[PDB]
C-alpha cells in the first residue's frame, strides 16, 4: 500500500535522493592524473625570463591572493577544487 | 484661456466622440526650452480613450475642440496640468506645455 | 556642438564620459523611476542612432552602450540571473517527448552531444512584465497607497535582437578583413560593447533557435556544421575583455546544456518511477492472486508494508548492481535500460570509458583545447581574467561535481499547478530585489504587502523541499538581521515588520524536521542578537524560540549549554534593570522586569520538557545556573533579600484590587503573579523526571531536595486556599487566573509528593 | 589642532586683499599655505581606512568649507577619499549637502571631479540607496540648462 | 602553501583542511629540495604569525569527553521513530571527535616537515632567530599529549 498509490512527485524525489546515494561519487573517473599531465605538457607550443605558461599563473595568482590586506578570505571554492585536485 | 491654433489643412469632419478610443502623434515641446517628449522617436502611437481622466485634465480639455488630422499648438497652463509640485526629474514645476497632436486613427 | 567631433575638445569628451557615468549610476540597482526620467532625455531613438551609429569615438560609445544595458535589460537580466541555480520541471507531454536526444542519424551512441541551447527546453521562470514609457499620465492624488514600484520601460525586442545580430556580423566580417581603421578607435572599443550587448541578450532569453544557431556557427564555423572564409573570434588575436566576455558567453552556453541535461533526467526519472510503480502494481497482484507455499510471508509481509517508501525504494534501486550483486526482488528487464541510459549519460560527459590539430567536433573538448591555447600565450596579466578562465576550465572537467551540486535543486511540479508557482517565484524575486536595495518605509511596505500575499499559496502547505532548497529562509534571516543589527541603536528602527517575519519563522518551523533544525540553530543565532539589543515588545523572537522546541525530543537532547548562561545571565539584567520605557508609559519606577522576565520563563518552560518527559541533563544544568547567582527570579522580593513569597503574593494581591502606584492595560499585580506561576511551572516541570530513577540514583534526590528546601511548606496550600472572584460583574485579566491553581496542583504532584493528611487537606 | 588651525586662517572674510589685519608677507604666503595644508591632509586620511572613519564625523563643515573661492584645489578631494574609504558616513546626507554640491559644480565650471564626486555619492558598497539617487535626479537635473 | 597556511589564524574551517591536505600531498616522502626551499623563504621572508597561527590552530583542537560520550550514547538510544531521522541525527557517530582526522592530518604535516636529519628545523622550530617572538612548538605539543 505505501509503495503503490502515490503520487509520482514523491517517487521522482525519492528516485533521485536515491540515484545522488548510489554507485556515483565512488571515485570511478580519475581524471586528475590526465589533466595534471595535459596542462604541463603544453609548454611552448610555439616558443630565460618567460614564466611557464601552464601551472605557473595559477600559482602566482593564489600567491597574490594570499598576500592581499584586509586581515583573511573566504568562500574560494576555486582553491578549495583545486587543491583537492591536485591532492 | 488656452490658445490654439489650428492648421486648416489636413480635413476631416469627424469629431471625437466620448467614450470611444483615439490615437494620437503628439511630441512634447517645453517652453522657451527644448524638447523632452516625441511619439515620433519611439515610431508608435499612443492609445488612450476619451472620458476616464488617465491624462493631463488641461491636456484633454486642449483636445477636445479638435477634428481629424488638424494639428494645433496646445498651450496648457501650468496651475493645473502639473501643478507647483511638477514630475521629479522631467518637468521643471509651473511649466507651460506645448505639444502639436496629430491624428491618424482609422476608427 | 557635433557629437562626431574627436580630435578636439577632448575635456567636453571626458565631461560627457562622466555625465553617462553619473546617468549609469544613478539608474543602478532598480529605481524604475530615475529610468523613467533618463528615459525621457536619451530616448529610443537617439540610443538606436548612436548603436547604428560607427564613426563615434571609444569612450562614449561604451558609456552609449553600457547606459542602454543599465536602462533597459538590466533588472529583468539581474531578476532572471538570480534564479538561474532553480531547475523546475512541470508534468507535460512536451516533458515527456524531450530526452538527451542522441544523433541517431547515421550514427548513435558514437555520436556528437547536439548543439546546447537551441530551444524546446521547459521550464518554470517570471516574465519580465515590461511597461512602454509614458508621460501624459497623470500622478495619483493618494501619496504613494502601497504601489508597486514601477516597471522598466519596454523597447522592441525583436528589432533590437536583429540589429545586435547585423552589429556583430559587420563586427566579424571587419575583423576578418583586418581592417586598420576601429570602429572606436581600438579592437575593444570594437568588440567589448557588442559583446557585452549580445550576452545580456542571450542571457535574456529572446533569441529562438535560427538565431543561436547563427550565433554559434560564427564564433567557431569549424565544429559547427552538423546541422578561410569568415574565420571565428577564437582564431584572433584579442585583448583581454574580449576574453572576458566570450569566456561569460561560454560559461552561458554550458549552464544552458546543464539545464537541457537535468531536464532530460528528470523526464527520464519520471519514466522510470512510472514504469517500477507499473511493475510493483502487477507483483503485488501476483502475490495476492498466489500467497501460500510459503515461508517467509510475515517476512515478506513486513518488507514492502511495514517499511518507510524511502527503504523500500532505496533497497529496490540500489541493489540493482551493487557491483555485480544483485541479490534484488527486481526482474531483469527495467535493468538493462537502467544500465543503457548510466552509460549513455557518462558517454555524454567527459568520460571516454576505454582508456582512462586535432579536430574537437564537441563543446567540452573545444573549450578545453581554446583554454589551453590562451594559456599558451603570453603571460596574462589581469587577475579576474585568470580566475574566470581556470573557473571555466574545471567546471568543464568534472560533470559529476556540478550535477551532484544541481540535483538539491531540483524537483517535479504537478500539471495545472504552475499558477501558484508562478506567483512564489515571482514574489521571491521581489523579496531578492528588495534585499539588495537599503531599508526604508515604501520598501518595508512593499514587504509586508508581499509577504502578506504570499500566505495563501497552497505551496508553502506541502513540499518542504521547495524550501529546505533555494535558500530563502537564509534570504529573510538576512532580510531581518540587516533591518535589526548592524547599526547598535538602529534595532528600534522600521517597527510593526517583525511580525510578519515571525509567523513565518514560526509556520517554517512547524513545517519539516530538517528545516526545524536549520532554523533552530539559526533562531539561537536570531536570540543572541536580540540579547545583544535587549530585544523588543510585540512579536518577541523569544516567543518563536519557545514555539520552535514544543516538541523536538532531538534536539533538546543535544543543545548546548553557553546559550543557557546568557539567557539568564540577560534574564538577571532584565531583572535588575528600571525598565525606563514602563516609567516613561506612565508607571512608577520599579526594578524589575515584568514583560521580560515573564518571556523568558515563558521560553525556559518550553525548553525542559520536551515531549512530557525530563531530561535530567539539562535540569540540573539549568538548575545550577539559576541558583549560582543569587540576584535571579526577583531576588529583593522572592525572599532572596529576606522577605516571603506569602507576603510577596499578599502584597501583589493588595495592589491588584484597587490599584494606585500605578496609572493607566497591563499593571504590575498580573504581571507578579503570571511572574511566579510560570517560575513555579518551570520549577515543577524540571523535577528529575519521576520515582522510577530517583531510587537508584542520588542527584535526583539532591536535586528534590533543593527544591524543596528553596520554597517552604504551607504556602502553596496557602494560596489555593484564597477565595477567587464570583463563579459564573465582568472581569478581565486582573484577577487570579484559574490557570495558577493548575500550576500549583502540578508543583504539588511532581515535588512534594503524596501523604495523607495533605491530600486530605 | 589641524582643524582649528584651518579655522583660525579662514577667519578672512574673503583671504585675498585682507592681509593688512595680519601685515606684511602674508598675502603671499595664503593660498601655497592652504594648498598645502589641504594635501597633507588629504594624504593623511589616502589610504588608512580607519582615519577615514574616524574623520568622518563633521561633514558639515567640510561641505560649508567647500566653495571657499580658491579652495577648489585640494578640500574636495579629501571628501572624495572619505567617500571612497569609508562607505559608511553616506547616511546623513541631507538636500544641504546636494545643494551645495551643485552650487559648487555651476560656480567653478564643469570640473569632472565633482562629477566624480556625485557619481559615488549614490551607489554604497553593494547597497543602493533610493533617497540619495532620488535626491539626486530631482536637484541636479530639475529641468536642462 | 605557507602563505595560505599564514593567513588564516585561528579558524578551523576548511581552508586550514584543504592547505594541511596539500602540505600532506606535496611532502609525501620527505624531499630534501621542499624543506630547503621552505627554509630558504622562511630565513629570507622572516615574517613572524604563521608560528603563531600554528599554535593558535592546534591549542583549538578537540579531545575525548565524558559528557560528549554520554551526551551522543542518549541520541544514540532514539526511543521515536521519525521519517528516516536516523540517518541525519549524528554524523554516524562523530560528535564525540569531529577533529580526529584534522588532527592527525596536522600532526602528520608536522612530521614529514621535521623528518630529515640535518639538524636544521629542529633548531628552527625550538627557536627561531629570524623572527622577535619565540613560540616553542614542543612545550605546546607535550600539553596537547598531557
Amino acid at each position: 500500500t505505501p509503495l503503490y498509490n502515490l503520487p509520482t512527485h514523491r517517487a521522482c524525489n525519492m528516485f533521485l535522493e536515491s540515484y545522488k546515494a548510489a554507485w556515483i561519487l565512488t571515485e570511478d573517473h580519475s581524471f586528475e592524473d590526465r589533466m595534471i599531465d595535459d596542462l604541463s605538457k603544453a609548454g611552448e607550443q610555439e616558443e630565460e625570463e618567460k614564466k611557464p605558461d601552464p601551472l605557473h599563473q595559477l600559482v602566482l595568482h593564489f600567491s597574490r591572493t594570499a598576500l592581499t590586506e584586509k586581515s583573511k578570505l573566504d568562500e574560494d571554492y576555486l582553491y578549495m577544487a583545486y587543491a583537492d585536485i591536485m591532492a | 484661456g488656452v490658445e490654439i491654433e489650428t492648421i486648416s489643412p489636413g480635413d476631416g469632419r469627424t469629431f471625437p466622440k466620448k467614450g470611444q478610443t483615439c490615437v494620437v502623434h503628439y511630441t512634447g515641446m517645453l517652453q522657451n526650452g527644448k524638447k523632452f517628449d516625441s511619439s515620433r522617436d519611439r515610431n508608435k502611437p499612443f492609445k488612450f480613450r476619451i472620458g476616464k481622466q488617465e491624462v493631463i485634465k488641461g491636456f484633454e480639455e486642449g483636445a477636445a475642440q479638435m477634428s481629424l488630422g488638424q494639428r494645433a499648438k496646445l498651450t496648457c497652463t501650468p496651475d493645473v496640468a502639473y501643478g507647483a509640485t511638477g514630475h521629479p526629474g522631467v518637468i521643471p514645476p509651473n511649466a507651460t506645455l506645448i505639444f502639436d497632436v496629430e491624428l491618424l486613427n482609422l476608427e | 556642438m557635433d557629437i562626431l567631433e574627436l580630435s578636439e575638445r577632448l575635456d567636453l569628451q571626458r565631461f560627457h564620459s562622466h555625465t553617462l557615468r553619473l546617468y549609469r549610476a544613478v539608474c543602478a540597482l532598480g529605481n524604475n523611476r530615475v529610468a523613467h526620467a533618463l528615459c525621457s532625455h536619451v530616448d529610443q531613438a537617439q540610443l538606436l542612432h548612436a548603436l547604428e551609429d560607427a564613426h563615434l569615438p571609444g569612450p562614449l560609445r561604451a558609456g552609449y552602450y553600457d547606459l542602454l544595458i543599465s536602462i533597459h535589460l538590466e533588472s529583468a537580466c539581474r531578476s532572471r540571473r538570480s534564479m538561474l541555480s532553480e531547475y523546475i520541471v512541470p508534468l507535460t507531454p512536451e516533458t515527456r517527448a524531450i530526452t538527451l536526444f542522441p544523433p541517431g542519424r547515421k550514427g548513435g551512441n558514437a555520436r556528437r552531444h547536439g548543439l546546447p541551447g537551441v530551444g524546446v527546453t521547459t521550464s518554470l521562470r517570471p516574465p519580465h512584465h515590461f511597461s512602454p514609457p509614458c508621460f501624459v499620465a497623470a500622478l495619483p492624488a493618494a501619496g504613494v497607497a502601497e504601489a508597486p514600484a514601477r516597471l522598466s520601460p519596454a523597447i522592441p525586442l525583436e528589432a533590437l535582437r536583429d540589429k545586435a545580430l547585423r552589429m556583430l556580423g559587420e563586427a566579424v566580417r571587419d575583423g576578418g578583413q583586418h581592417a586598420r581603421d576601429p570602429v572606436g578607435g581600438s579592437v575593444e572599443f570594437q568588440f567589448v560593447p557588442v559583446l557585452k550587448l549580445v550576452s545580456t541578450l542571450l542571457v535574456m532569453g529572446i533569441f529562438g533557435d535560427e538565431d543561436v544557431k547563427q550565433i554559434l556557427k560564427m564564433i567557431e564555423p569549424e565544429v559547427f556544421t552538423e546541422e578561410d572564409l569568415e574565420e571565428g573570434l577564437l582564431q584572433m588575436k584579442l585583448p583581454e575583455s574580449v576574453k572576458l566576455q566570450m569566456c561569460n558567453l561560454l560559461e552561458y552556453f554550458c549552464d544552458q546544456e546543464l539545464q537541457h541535461r537535468v531536464e532530460s533526467l528528470a523526464a527520464f526519472a519520471e519514466r522510470y518511477v512510472d514504469k517500477l510503480q507499473a511493475n510493483q502494481r502487477s507483483r503485488y497482484a501476483l502475490l495476492m492472486r498466489a500467497f501460500t507455499m510459503s515461508a517467509a510471508e510475515t517476512a515478506r509481509r513486513t518488507r514492502e508494508f511495514r517499511s518507510p517508501p524511502q527503504e523500500q525504494i532505496n533497497m529496490l534501486l540500489h541493489f540493482k548492481d551493487e557491483a555485480d550483486e544483485e541479490d534484488c526482488p527486481l526482474p531483469e528487464d527495467i535493468r538493462q535500460d537502467l544500465q543503457d541510459f548510466h552509460q549513455d549519460l557518462l558517454a555524454h560527459c567527459g568520460i571516454q570509458l576505454e582508456g582512462e590539430e586535432k579536430k574537437p567536433q564537441s563543446l567540452q573538448e573545444l573549450v578545453s583545447h581554446m583554454v589551453v591555447r590562451w594559456a599558451q600565450e603570453d603571460y596574462v596579466q589581469s587577475p579576474e581574467l585568470v580566475r574566470a578562465m581556470f573557473s571555466l576550465l574545471h567546471r568543464q572537467y568534472d560533470g559529476l561535481g556540478e550535477l551532484l551540486r544541481a540535483l538539491p535543486r531540483a524537483y517535479t511540479i504537478s500539471p495545472s499547478s504552475v499558477e501558484d508557482t508562478m506567483s512564489l517565484l515571482e514574489c521571491l524575486g521581489q523579496i531578492r530585489s528588495l534585499l539588495i536595495v537599503q531599508m526604508g518605509p515604501q520598501e518595508e511596505n512593499l514587504m509586508i504587502q508581499s509577504i502578506g500575499n504570499i500566505m495563501n499559496n497552497k505551496v508553502f502547505y506541502q513540499h518542504p523541499n521547495l524550501m529546505r532548497a533555494l535558500g530563502m529562509h537564509e534570504t529573510v534571516m538576512e532580510v531581518m538581521v540587516n533591518v535589526l543589527g548592524g547599526g547598535e541603536t538602529k534595532e528600534i528602527r522600521f517597527p510593526k515588520m517583525v511580525t510578519s517575519c515571525c509567523r513565518f519563522l514560526c509556520y517554517f518551523c512547524r513545517i519539516s524536521r530538517q528545516n526545524q533544525r536549520s532554523m533552530f540553530d539559526h533562531l539561537s543565532y536570531l536570540l543572541e542578537n536580540s540579547g545583544i539589543g535587549l530585544g523588543m515588545q510585540g512579536s518577541t523572537p523569544l516567543d518563536v524560540a519557545a514555539a520552535s522546541v514544543i516538541d523536538n525530543n532531538e534536539l533538546a537532547l543535544a543543545l548546548q549549554e553557553q546559550d543557557l548562561e546568557k539567557v539568564v545571565s540577560y534574564l538577571a539584567g532584565c531583572g535588575l534593570q528600571s525598565c525606563p520605557m514602563l516609567l516613561a508609559k506612565g508607571y512608577p519606577d520599579i526594578g524589575w522586569n515584568p514583560c521580560g522576565g515573564e518571556r523568558y520563563l515563558d521560553f525556559l518552560r518550553f525548553a525542559v520538557f520536551v515531549n512530557g518527559e525530563s531530561v535530567e541533563e539539562n535540569a540540573n544544568v539549568v538548575v545550577r545556573l539559576l541558583i549560582r547567582k543569587p540576584e535571579c527570579f526577583g531576588p529583593a522580593l522572592r525572599g532572596e533579600g529576606g522577605s516571603g513569597l506569602l507576603a510577596a503574593i499578599e502584597e501583589a494581591i493588595r495592589i491588584s484590587e484597587d490599584p494606585a502606584r500605578d496609572g493607566p492595560r497591563v499593571h504590575l499585580g498580573h504581571a507578579i503573579m503570571s511572574f511566579y506561576a510560570a517560575l513555579i511551572d518551570l520549577l515543577g516541570r524540571c523535577a528529575p523526571e519521576m520515582h522510577l530513577i530517583q531510587a537508584g540514583k542520588g542527584e535526583a534526590l539532591r536535586i528534590r531536595a533543593i527544591l524543596r528546601s528553596l520554597v517552604p511548606l504551607d504556602d502553596l496550600v496557602g494560596i489555593i486556599s484564597l477565595p477567587l472572584q464570583i463563579p459564573t460583574q465582568p472581569k478581565m485579566s486582573a484577577s487570579f487566573v484559574p490557570d495558577h491553581k493548575a500550576s500549583m496542583v502540578l508543583f504539588l504532584d511532581r515535588v512534594y509528593g503524596i501523604e495523607n493528611q495533605d491530600f486530605l487537606l | 589642532l589641524v582643524l582649528n588651525c584651518i579655522d583660525r586662517l579662514n577667519v578672512y572674510t574673503t583671504a585675498a586683499h585682507f592681509a593688512e589685519y595680519a601685515g606684511e608677507e602674508a598675502a603671499e604666503s595664503w593660498k601655497e599655505i592652504v594648498n598645502l595644508l589641504s594635501e597633507l591632509l588629504a594624504s593623511l586620511i589616502r589610504g588608512n581606512r580607519a582615519n577615514c572613519a574616524l574623520f568622518s564625523t563633521n561633514l558639515d563643515w567640510v561641505v560649508s568649507k567647500l566653495d571657499r573661492l580658491e579652495a577648489s584645489s585640494g578640500i574636495l578631494e579629501v571628501l572624495y577619499c572619505v567617500l571612497i574609504e569609508s562607505p559608511e558616513v553616506l547616511n546623513i546626507i541631507q538636500e544641504n549637502h546636494i545643494k551645495s554640491i551643485i552650487s559648487l559644480l555651476d560656480k567653478h565650471g564643469r570640473n569632472h571631479k565633482v562629477l566624480d564626486v556625485l557619481c559615488s555619492l549614490c551607489v554604497c558598497n553593494g547597497v543602493a540607496v533610493r533617497s540619495n539617487q532620488d535626491l539626486i535626479t530631482e536637484n541636479l537635473l530639475p529641468g536642462r540648462e | 602553501v605557507l602563505q595560505m597556511i599564514s593567513a588564516c589564524k585561528g579558524e578551523t574551517g576548511a581552508m586550514v583542511s584543504s592547505t594541511l591536505k596539500l602540505g600532506i600531498s606535496i611532502l609525501n616522502g620527505g624531499n630534501a629540495e621542499v624543506q630547503q626551499k621552505m627554509l630558504d623563504y622562511l630565513k629570507d621572508k622572516k615574517e613572524v604569525g604563521f608560528f603563531q597561527s600554528i599554535q593558535a590552530l592546534m591549542q583549538t583542537c578537540s579531545v575525548l569527553d565524558l559528557n560528549a560520550f554520554e551526551r551522543q550514547n542518549k541520541a544514540e538510544g532514539l526511543g521515536m521513530v521519525n521519517e528516516d531521522g536516523t540517518v541525519i541525527n549524528r554524523q554516524n557517530g562523530e560528535k564525540v571527535m569531529a577533529d580526529d582526522e584534522f588532527t592527525q592530518d596536522l600532526f602528520r604535516f608536522l612530521q614529514l616537515l621535521c623528518e630529515g636529519h640535518n639538524n636544521d628545523f629542529q633548531n628552527y622550530l625550538r627557536t627561531q632567530t629570524g623572527n622577535t617572538t619565540t613560540i616553542n612548538i614542543i612545550i605546546c605539543t607535550v600539553d596537547y599529549l598531557l
